[PDB]
């Protein structure tokens, strides 16, 4: 039993880990995705002057 | 002496419209383009949005 708790630990840290990973993963996509829209508004800013 | 005078005050009069008309017609040349600068600036708007 005392082994089976610790397998029970390392699971809880993976567990935590890969999902925490996967959110880090989205956050770069998503500021990936945030900049196009930016490198048009400046575009249009040089149109204006 | 007099109707020479005359003439030359109605010809120097109409000098100075061609001057006034000349100002009104850049004033409204300069406003066509300030129009297409902010239909520029209000395109950057509907895009930061």
């Amino acid at each position: 039993v005392s082994q089976l708790t610790q397998f029970g630990s390392t699971l809880q840290n993976i567990i935590e880990r890969q999902d925490a990973e996967a959110l880090n993963a989205l956050l770069q996509n998503q500021a990936a995705e945030l900049i196009l829209t930016n490198l048009s508004i400046q575009d249009k800013t040089i149109e204006e002057l | 002496a007099d109707k020479i005078s005359q003439s030359e005050t109605y010809r120097r009069r109409r000098q100075e419209w061609e001057i006034q008309r000349n100002n009104a017609e850049a004033e409204l040349k300069q406003i066509d383009a300030q129009l297409k600068s902010l239909a520029v600036r209000r395109e950057a708007a509907v895009l930061q949005k």
